[PDB]
RNA sequence: CCCGCAGAAGAAGCACCGGCUAACUCCGUGCCAGCAGCCGCGGUAAUACGGAGGGUGCAAGCGUUAAUCGGAAUUACUGGGCGUAAAGCGCACGCAGGCGGUUUGUUAAGUCAGAUGUGAAAUCCCCGGGCUCAACCUGGGAACUGCAUCUGAUACUGGCAA
RNA sequence: UAGCUAGUAGGUGGGGUAACGGCUCACCUAGGCGACGAUCCCUAGCUGGUCUGAGAGGAUGACCAGCCACACUGGAACUGA
C-alpha cells in the first residue's frame, strides 16, 4: 500500500526528469509542500502550485538546464523502515556541499546549510544531488 | 538483508578452522616418528617423497614431510614438527624442522641455509 | 645500521648522481654510470610500477643515508604532521644533523659529515651532539668544536662548498666555522627531481 | 604534452580449422595532464601494432574532466559492466592512491591526490570505463550553480 | 521531583502486588532501527486497586520481597 | 586514614612523583581519590620542578587527611609562593 | 656525564632473484634428486632443483612457523545478492511482529538544542617541556562517540481527541 | 536444549541481620519465570584498554590500573571495625 508518500514524491520527480516531463502532479500534503518549497528555494525545480479544494494536487514544474536535467539524483534517506535522525554535528553534506540535504528540524523543513547555520539538527529526509 | 530480518537473526560468518591441528596452535611440537616412509605423489608429479609418521607430545598421530636432500631419521629420533602443507602428497600437513632435536642439518648446503638447519661454513 | 659498501654502485643502480662521492674531483669520470649496476647491468630493466615506486624510495634513502625502519618512522611522523606529507618528509630528512653539517660545507659527503657528527666534532647551541639524526630546529647555531677545528677535512670540505649551490635556508659562514639553520627548507628549495608522491604511495599500499 | 601510458596487454585466441590463432590486445590511456583523458583498446596480431592501434584510438575519443586545483571535487562513483568504482577528492590527500588500471587513468588525467577503491570486478578493460564514467559525470561548482540559478 | 515510570499491568493475581510491563523504545546499536523493548517489574500496591490491563505510574523504593523494589503512585487509564 | 602522599611514576633512574590523596591502605601506585599536584626531583633548572594545588590540599586536611613527610616538605618549600 | 691515551685498529649477517614480487647468467642433475604460499617447475641445452658468479631486500638482525585483523563489498549497518551463476516457501488465510493516506488541536515519549552531574588515572590524539636525539618520561587540553536529570523547540515519528 | 519453578511467587505474623529482603519459620493465597529465549549444555574472570581497520566493525583483554573470585581439596565458624 502507500506507506511512504515522500519517497513517492521523489520517485515522481526522478521519473519525470528521466522522461523529459514538463511537470509533475501528485496528491499534496503539508510535508510535500514544505519539501517542494525547499526545492524551489534551492533551485532544483522551477515552480510548484497546489490546487484543488477537497483533494489537493501538488504540481511541480521541473527544470532542465541544457538538454540534461537539473535534479541529478534525488534519494530518500529517512525511510519508514529505518528513520535517520542526525545532530547538528553529524549533519551531512552531499556532493561535498554541491547538493543539499533536506532536513526536517524543529524550526521547520530546512536544508543542511540552513540548519547547520541555525545550530540545530534533525530528521534527514532526502539527498538532492 | 532487510534490517528487521537482521534484528531477528544477525549476520554470522563461519569460523574458518585451522589447517594444522598442532594443538593449542603452538608454533612447533615434538614427536617420536613412529615410522619413516617414502611416498609417491599425486598425478602431475612423480618422485619418492621422504615422509615420517609421528606420535606427537599431545597425543596426535600425524604424518610429516622431511625437507632437503637426505636425512638421518629412524623410527625413534625425536623431531620437531613445524606446520606447513606439502600439496603434492595427499594428507601431509606438517614439516620437520631440520637442525632441531634429533634431525640434523642438510649435508653440504650453502644457500637458504637457515631453513635447513646448517651452520655457516668457516672461510 | 649503516651501509658500508661500494657507494658509486648505489649511485649507478639509481641512474642518477646521488652525491655519494662529492670529494676532490669533478663529475664522476670513473664510475661507468648508467652502464652496468652489476653483470647484466647493460640490460634495460623495463621496470614495473612497484619498481618505480620502490626505486624512488631507495633513491631518497641512499641519498640521505637512512635505513628502512628509521625512514618508515619518518614517514609516520610526516604523515601525522599537518600539511603535505611529501614535503613534510623532506623537511624531516633535511633537519637531520648530518645533513645540515653536509649542507654547510663542513663535510665533503654526508658520510663524512656523519663521521664529524659521530666523532663529537659538532656542537649545536653550544652543546656537543653525537647523533646523526638529531633534528635541527630553526634558528639554531651548529658549529665545530675547538678540537677538530682546523683539521684538514673540514677545510677541504669548505673548499668544495663553493662549487655547490649555497642553500638559501642557511647562514653558511666558514670564517668562524659556524652555521645557523634559520628556517625549514621549502619544497621548491631542494633538488627538484625526487618524486615524493611515489614514496607516499609506496608506504600507503 | 600528450602523456600516454599502457595498462594491459593480453593474448587472446580464436580457434580456426587448423589449430589456434593468437592475437594481442593492448589497452592504453592517454591524457594531457589537465582534464582531457582518453582510453583506447586496439587489437592486432603483434604487440607493437596492438599498442599503436590503441594509442591511435585513444588520442581521439578523449573526454574533458572538470578538475579542481589538482584533484577531484566531490566524491564520485562510476560503474561499468561488473566493475563498480568509488573516488574521493582527498583535498590534498597526498598521492594518487588508486588500484591498478585506475592509477594510470587518474595519473594521465592530471589528478594527483585522490582516494579510490574499486569494488566488484576489477578487469582492467572495465575499471577504466568506470573511471571515465565517474570523472565524466563529476560536475564543478560553476556548473551546479549554472544549473540551479545560484 | 521523583523519577517515575509508566507501564501497563501484565498480570494481577497476587496478594497485594502487581506486575507491570514497561515499554522503552531503543535504537539498535548496529542497525539504527528504533525497536520496542519491554521491562517486566514486580510492583507493590497496598490494597491492590489496579486490575489487569491498566496503565500505572511507578516509583522505586526499598526491597519489599524478592525482586519487588517498585511501588505505584498513580493508577491511570483503567478502561476495559 | 586518607593520606596526601607521593606516588612514583617516572622511568627507571628518573622518578617523577605525583602527589595524590589516597586511602592509605591502597598500594602506592594504585587507587587514589584525587591527584593534587606533582613533584619532579630533577625536571631541569628551568621554571618549576613542582606545582601543587594548595586549595585542594587545605580542603583534605580540613577533612582529616594526613600528610607524609615529603608532601609536608614540599608545602614547606612552595610556602605560599616560594 | 666530562677529559686524556693508543691505533682503523675489537665489531655483518639473513632471506630472495619464473609470475604475483625488487633482482640474471653459467655449471651439475635429467619425472631423479628435489622445490612450492598459489599458479606450478624437474622426463639433456632448468632465469623455478643443487652449487657458483652477479644482483635485489632488510640489517644486529634476518627467515620460517603459530595466531589475529586487513585485503575479503567472501555475512554487505556503513556496504551484496535471489529469471538462467547459490538463493522466491507449492499456494493462500491469519495471530504476535514490522509498516501505515489526509486535516486540525493537545502532549513531547522518540527527535533536536542548551545546561548540570558523571564518564577514575594511565593509553590514543593535539600543543608544549626533560632525558645529547629517539624510544621513554611528563605539563595542559581535546577525547571518552555514553548515561541520568533539568530547561526549552515542536518540523517529522509516536500517544490522545476530533 | 521449550518448558522451568513448592521457599517456588506474593501476603500476614514471629524470629534474624549493622541494614531492606523467603534471609528464616508458621499459616494463608496459587502464583512466578519463558520464544524480548526461561531452563539445560559448551565456553569464559570483567573493565580502562591492546592489535587490526579509512571507518563502521572484527579479534583480544599479556605488562600497567579499577572491580570480582580463589589460597592443597570439601565444609565450618572464632577473634575482630
Amino acid at each position: 500500500s502507500m506507506q511512504d508518500p515522500i519517497a513517492d514524491m521523489l520517485t515522481r520527480i526522478r521519473n519525470g526528469q528521466a522522461a523529459n516531463k514538463a511537470a509533475v502532479t501528485m496528491p499534496s500534503s503539508k510535508l510535500k509542500v514544505a519539501i517542494a518549497n525547499v526545492l524551489k528555494e534551492e533551485g532544483f525545480i522551477e515552480d510548484f502550485k497546489v490546487e484543488g479544494d477537497t483533494k489537493p494536487e501538488l504540481e511541480l514544474t521541473l527544470k532542465y538546464f541544457q538538454g540534461k536535467a537539473v535534479v541529478e539524483s534525488i534519494q530518500r534517506v529517512s525511510r519508514p523502515g529505518l528513520r535517520i535522525y542526525k545532530r547538528k554535528d553529524e549533519l551531512p553534506k552531499v556532493m561535498a556541499g554541491l547538493g543539499i540535504a533536506v532536513v526536517s528540524t524543529s524550526k521547520g523543513v530546512m536544508t543542511d546549510r540552513a540548519a547547520r547555520q541555525a545550530g540545530l539538527g534533525g530528521e534527514i529526509i532526502c539527498y538532492v544531488a | 538483508a532487510t534490517v528487521n530480518q537482521l534484528v531477528r537473526k544477525p549476520r554470522a560468518r563461519k569460523v574458518a578452522k585451522s589447517n594444522v591441528p598442532a594443538l593449542e596452535a603452538c608454533p612447533q611440537k615434538r614427536g617420536v616418528c613412529t615410522r619413516v616412509y617414502t611416498t609417491t605423489p599425486k598425478k602431475p608429479n612423480s618422485a619418492l617423497r621422504k615422509v615420517c609418521r609421528v606420535r606427537l607430545t599431545n597425543g596426535f598421530e600425524v604424518t610429516s614431510y622431511i625437507g632437503g636432500e637426505g636425512h638421518n631419521l629412524q623410527e625413534h629420533s625425536v623431531i620437531l614438527i613445524r606446520g606447513g602443507r606439502v600439496k603434492d602428497l595427499p594428507g601431509v600437513r606438517y614439516h620437520t624442522v631440520r637442525g632441531a632435536l634429533d634431525c640434523s642439518g642438510v649435508k653440504d648446503r650453502k644457500q637458504a641455509r637457515s631453513k635447513y638447519g646448517v651452520k655457516r661454513p668457516k672461510a | 645500521a649503516r651501509y658500508l659498501g661500494p657507494k658509486l654502485k648505489l649511485s649507478r643502480r639509481e641512474g642518477t648522481d646521488l652525491f655519494l662521492k662529492s670529494g676532490v674531483r669533478a663529475i664522476d669520470t670513473k664510475c661507468k654510470i648508467e652502464q652496468a649496476p652489476g653483470q647484466h647491468g647493460a640490460r634495460k630493466p623495463r621496470l614495473s610500477d612497484y619498481g618505480v615506486q620502490l626505486r624512488e624510495k631507495q633513491k631518497v634513502r641512499r641519498i640521505y643515508g637512512v635505513l628502512e625502519r628509521q625512514f618508515r618512522n619518518y614517514y609516520k611522523e610526516a604523515a601525522r604532521l599537518k600539511g603535505n606529507t611529501g614535503e613534510n618528509l623532506l623537511a624531516l630528512l633535511e633537519g637531520r644533523l648530518d645533513n645540515v653539517v653536509y649542507r654547510m660545507g663542513f663535510g665533503a659527503t654526508r658520510a663524512e659529515a656523519r663521521q664529524l657528527v659521530s666523532h663529537k666534532a659538532i656542537m649545536v647551541n653550544g652543546r656537543v651532539v653525537n647523533i646523526a639524526s638529531y633534528q635541527v630546529s630553526p634558528n639554531d647555531v651548529v658549529s665545530i668544536r675547538e678540537k677538530a677545528k682546523k683539521q684538514s677535512r673540514v677545510k677541504a670540505a669548505l673548499e668544495l662548498a663553493e662549487q655547490r649551490e649555497k642553500p638559501t635556508w642557511l647562514e653558511v659562514d666558514a670564517g668562524k666555522m659556524e652555521g645557523t639553520f634559520k628556517r625549514k627548507p621549502e619544497r621548491s628549495d631542494l633538488s627538484a627531481d625526487i618524486n615524493e608522491h611515489l614514496i607516499v604511495e609506496l608506504y600507503s599500499k | 604534452e600528450l602523456q600516454e601510458k599502457l595498462i594491459a596487454v593480453n593474448r587472446v585466441s580464436k580457434t580456426v580449422k587448423g589449430g589456434r590463432i593468437f592475437s594481442f590486445t593492448a589497452l592504453t590511456v592517454v591524457g594531457d595532464g589537465n582534464g582531457r583523458v582518453g582510453f583506447g583498446y586496439g587489437k592486432a596480431r603483434e604487440v607493437p601494432a596492438a599498442i599503436q592501434k590503441a594509442m591511435e584510438k585513444a588520442r581521439r575519443n578523449m573526454i574533458n574532466v572538470a578538475l579542481n586545483n589538482g584533484t577531484l571535487q566531490h566524491p564520485v562513483k562510476g560503474v561499468h559492466t561488473g566493475s563498480r568504482v568509488f573516488m574521493q577528492p582527498a583535498s590534498e590527500g597526498t598521492g594518487i592512491i588508486a588500484g591498478g588500471a585506475m592509477r594510470a587513468v587518474l595519473e594521465v588525467a592530471g589528478v594527483h591526490n585522490v582516494l579510490a577503491k574499486a569494488y566488484g570486478s576489477t578487469n582492467p578493460i572495465n575499471v577504466v570505463r568506470a573511471t571515465i564514467d565517474g570523472l565524466e559525470n563529476m560536475n564543478s561548482p560553476e556548473m551546479v550553480a549554472a544549473k540551479r540559478g545560484k | 521531583k521523583i523519577r517515575t515510570l509508566q507501564g501497563r499491568v501484565v498480570s494481577d493475581k497476587m496478594e497485594k502486588s502487581i506486575v507491570v510491563a514497561i515499554e522503552r523504545f531503543v535504537k539498535h546499536p548496529i542497525y539504527g532501527k528504533f525497536i520496542k523493548r519491554t521491562t517486566k517489574l514486580h510492583v507493590h500496591d497496598e490494597n491492590n486497586e489496579c486490575g489487569i490491563g491498566d496503565v500505572v505510574e511507578i516509583r522505586e523504593c526499598r526491597p519489599l520481597s524478592k525482586t519487588k523494589s517498585w511501588t505505584l503512585v498513580r493508577v491511570v487509564e483503567k478502561a476495559v | 586514614m586518607v593520606t596526601i602522599r607521593l606516588a612514583r611514576h617516572g622511568a627507571k633512574k628518573r622518578p617523577f612523583y605525583q602527589v595524590v590523596v589516597a586511602d592509605s591502605r591502597n598500594a602506592r601506585n594504585g587507587r587514589f581519590i584525587e591527584r593534587v599536584g606533582f613533584f619532579n626531583p630533577i625536571a631541569s633548572e628551568k621554571e618549576e620542578g613542582t606545582r601543587l594545588d594548595l586549595d585542594r590540599i587545605a580542603h583534605w586536611v580540613g577533612q582529616g587527611a594526613t600528610i607524609s613527610d615529603r608532601v609536608a616538605a614540599l608545602i614547606k618549600e612552595v610556602n605560599k609562593a616560594a
